[PDB]
RNA sequence: UUCAAACGAGAACUUUGAAUCGGGUUCAGAUCCCCGAAUCUUGGAAAGCGUCGCGGUUCCGGCGGCGU
RNA sequence: UUGAAAAGAACUUUGAAGAGAGAG
RNA sequence: AACGCAGCUAGCUGCGAGAAUUAAUGUGAAUUGCAGGACACAUUGAUCAUCGACACUU
């Protein structure tokens, strides 16, 4: 076993050649029986036993998540104003791709990065020619992710140059991690959505001599992310009134929280960069062939995960994005195209994958950062 | 299309500024030298094997030539 | 960047015949971003240009 | 389930009657999936569709008598 | 016209064209297949109208 | 008219099976598009068409063997 | 010609739905 | 009289390839179904009205 490299190049697995991976924060279940605490399961009954039938699941996303953290440290080591986001979002994929030692579909990464500058909320990345250099007054929102054997882990933060942003910035946290323990077995969304909005929009903004009001962005949600499904069809709101389903043992969740200081709501406003291929279709004919070509294409190289035109352009494929709406036409592919509030506005975003383990509730992403 | 019959013309049409190119086609039994020009395509026919090579070694240069077989 | 008239009236001729044909230009532009898919800010701009048209085609008129 | 559009179009590639056409019975997933006429020649070709022989009506009755 | 499709496109996109085929839609509109030369290529071009 | 199967929550009635010319090309256009020729033999076998095979399985729209 | 104001019926449940039962 | 013109637009309405409007004057922060676009509001401007300049396909 070695050590990590300044500029981080050593594999996670050779940093842990026995196999085991650093667990992440483990923390009991909510008390929410009634008063009955859930400090029962951690007892080494068959709730444990049945916890070790699934622990080399875990072992992935417990590498994942350490690759996620050094990955997140480096790029907060180097990243400064008046540098565009198209090398950024380079280096934060070589960085990742050699920390993940991406092989296939065995490893790699699990969706393009995003970086959201000021009112763009999510699911934005830049493309080939985009100069956007970066500013001090500037927030950004840094959501990537990685995967190992499928087993997808997402985070995402906020970073910001102008002090003035702080009061959001924490707000924004502390709604995050008041939906974190929130959340455990047996539990309704709807439950969790009342307590992510009551605790972010008790929050004051002072911008620019401008007092505003926090509140949440009713658009966007959490979801469950499944065996190369980033979304498995659960979606946990982050405001009032929302579904009763419950969440079961076994499964794993992303903690969403989104906070504007404009109307609450997005829209579609600039070109579609994120892509995915729809996990429930099946077989659809095509009739161009540079459409099939490039539907195996993708399927071969990214599966059902998500993929940016970036992507597509760093594996030598040109002249492209035709078939690539046309794919959107026949149903193969859901563009994601970047969701953006008001003009003026400012969003901040926080994000963590928990597990819900038979005996606890680890949140394998967190990290000192945050 | 245009025959022709006697070996001195198809060296002259080849030798056109409408020459385009020449195409030859191996047959069982003789081989057709047929020479795409602006309004006609001009076919020699040659019955024995000897002397199609020897007429092969004899297109102007730079005329681009075409094997079918 | 808000084409205004009157600062208009001033310039010279040549140059305007100059002024209108690249908003004629980005005017096609923005029809193939219709036809393709195209940013709603994208969609919001033929408005503008094209009243940009009627304002520098009025001034030379 | 729905192959009217591919009875149509393999008629027409192998220049013969509706009648003559002969699908698969119990392949009919993957017929169902061919929409083009280059699809219609995948299949002709691995034998998922093929051309019925033509109703005997034999002379042999009328050259007798 | 023809003649007017071909030269319009030639100055466009400064691009050479063989022959033009026009027809009137059902909707009301013409629509024209213009055939450039083969020294041009239509996937390059298309790309820089971003069409392709 | 009948039997069986498929899809489908549901089947007498849906689907499948059984009782200025030549050549290609689409889901829908061809004397108009593409290729090639123009205004007994050259065209012409290279095409096309029959069969027998090899590759590939939304990629190869790729290959050959005979015969006309 | 709803209603002062859509506040135009969240959510749960039966049904494939149209349709209901609760709730608002 | 016909045919066209709106980001999403069939009818009604308005308009004429400058095509639900250009210019100018008055007014002075909206239009609105959604989105986008706006918006130092004078180092001068959204909307509306007026309407004398310009333009007005068959
Ligand atoms: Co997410």
């Amino acid at each position: 076993p070695k050590v990590q490299t300044d500029p981080p190049s050593v594999p996670i697995c050779d940093l842990y050649p026995n196999g085991v991976f650093p667990k992440g924060q483990e923390c009991e279940y909510p008390p929410t029986q009634d008063g009955r605490t859930a400090a029962w399961r951690t007892t080494s009954e068959e709730k444990k036993a049945l916890d070790q039938a699934s622990e080399e699941i875990w072992n992935d996303f417990r590498e994942a998540a350490e690759a996620h953290r050094q990955v997140r440290k480096y790029v907060m080591s180097w990243i400064k104003p008046g540098m565009t986001m198209i090398e950024i979002c380079e280096k934060l994929e070589d960085c990742s791709r050699k920390l993940i030692k991406e092989n296939g579909l065995n490893a790699g990464l699990a969706f393009p990065t995003g970086c959201s500058l000021n009112n763009c909320a999510a699911h934005y990345t830049p493309n080939a020619g985009d100069t956007t250099v970066l500013q001090y007054d500037d927030i950004c929102k840094i959501d990537f992710g990685t995967h190992i054997s499928g087993r997808i882990i997402d985070c995402a933060f906020t970073v910001t140059f102008n002090p003035k942003y702080d009061t959001l910035l924490k707000a924004v946290k502390d709604a995050t991690n008041t939906g974190i323990k929130c959340a455990g077995i047996d539990v309704r969304l709807c439950d969790v959505g009342e307590a992510i909005q009551e605790v972010m929009e008790s929050y004051e903004v002072e911008i620019d001599g401008k007092t505003y009001q926090v509140k949440p962005i009713r658009n966007l949600n959490g979801h469950s992310i499944g065996q190369y499904r980033i979304h498995a069809g659960k979606t946990v709101p982050i405001v009032k009134g929302g579904e009763a389903t419950r969440m079961e043992e076994g499964e794993v969740y992303a903690i969403e929280t989104f906070g504007s200081t404009g109307k609450g709501v997005v829209h579609d406003d600039m070109e579609c960069s994120h892509y995915m291929k729809n996990f429930d279709v099946g077989h659809v004919p095509i009739r161009l062939p540079r459409t099939k070509h490039l539907l195996n294409v993708i399927n071969e190289n990214f599966g059902t995960l998500a993929f940016c035109r970036r992507w597509l352009d760093r594996l030598g494929e040109s002249k492209y994005l035709m078939a690539l709406k046309n794919l959107c036409d026949l149903g193969i592919v859901d563009p994601y195209p970047p969701l953006c509030d008001i003009k003026g506005s400012y969003t901040a975003q926080f994000e963590h994958t928990i597990l819900l383990r038979p005996t606890c509730k680890e949140v394998v992403s967190r990290g000192d950062d945050y | 299309p245009r025959k022709i019959e006697e070996i001195k013309d198809f060296l002259l049409t080849a030798r056109r500024k409408d020459a385009k190119s020449v195409k030859i086609k191996k047959n069982k039994d003789n081989v057709k030298f047929k020479v795409r020009c602006s309004r006609y395509l001009y076919t020699l026919v040659i019955t024995d094997k000897e002397k199609a090579e020897k007429l092969k070694q004899s297109l102007p240069p730079g005329l681009a030539v075409k094997e079918l077989k | 960047a808000k084409i205004k008239a009157r600062d208009l009236r001033g310039k010279k001729k040549e140059e305007l015949l100059k002024q209108l044909d690249d908003l004629k230009v980005e005017l096609s532009q923005l029809r193939v971003a219709k036809v393709t898919g195209g940013a709603a800010s994208k969609l919001s701009k033929i408005r503008v240009v094209r009243k940009s048209i009627a304002r520098v085609l009025t001034v030379i008129n | 389930s729905m192959l009217r559009l591919q009875k149509r179009l393999a008629s027409s590639v192998l220049r013969c009657g509706k009648k003559k056409v002969w699908l698969d019975p119990n392949e009919t997933n993957e017929i169902a999936n061919a929409n083009s006429r280059q699809q219609i020649r995948k299949l002709i070709k691995d034998g998922l569709i093929i051309r019925k022989p033509v109703t005997v009506h034999s002379r042999a009755r009328c050259r007798k008598n | 016209n023809k003649h007017q499709i071909k030269q319009a496109v030639k100055k466009l996109y400064d691009i050479d064209v063989a022959k033009v085929n026009t027809l009137i839609r059902p909707d009301g509109e013409k629509k024209a297949y213009v055939r450039l030369a083969p020294d041009y290529d239509a996937l390059d071009v298309a790309n820089k109208i971003g069409i392709i």
